[PDB]
């Protein structure tokens, strides 16, 4: 049902 | 408007990233401070699409988060990040 | 060990929030990436503390994000800011 | 059970 996400800007 | 839409990473209808787009345009055309954008549009995915959404805007940051099936969308509108997904 | 612990906003125990601060010494001083240092403190939170937490990373950003009572904490540690809290 | 937080870098 979830998911785990690794953002990072640039 | 002026700005450019690039996003980067998402789990997300297409219509439903077409109006985070939207919704984080209206932001910046309203608010000038990254916690008043973040909070409109955490306040009208809410609406739009159900709590609970939690947003993220700025020019340096990284994350880590969990977040529904289908509810997360991470993009840049001009030279601002926008994190915005939904857990809970 | 060199980094300056300044709590900004919390709303947490403040045994938790100790740890919040141990746990981003850590991640600094292991990790160089913003989105690195954030995935090493979530891990350890959603492990020490119960899932499910976020944790975002950062010199540039605002928020909006709603949390469970008792689970947030907003702070620098050094020149980064760290938001960390529980949802879901 | 829940409360919104906003937060600003400096």
């Amino acid at each position: 049902a979830t998911s785990a996400k690794a953002t990072q800007t640039d | 408007s002026d700005r450019k839409a690039v996003i980067k990473n998402a789990d997300m209808s297409e219509e439903m990233q077409q109006d985070a787009v939207d919704c984080a345009t209206q932001a910046l055309e309203k608010y000038n401070i990254e916690k008043d954008i973040a909070a409109y549009i955490k306040k009208e995915f809410d609406k739009k699409y159900n709590p609970t959404w939690h947003c993220i805007v700025g020019r340096n940051f990284g994350s880590y988060v969990t977040h529904e099936t289908r509810h997360f969308i991470y993009f840049y509108l001009g030279q601002v990040a926008i994190l915005l997904f939904k857990e809970g």
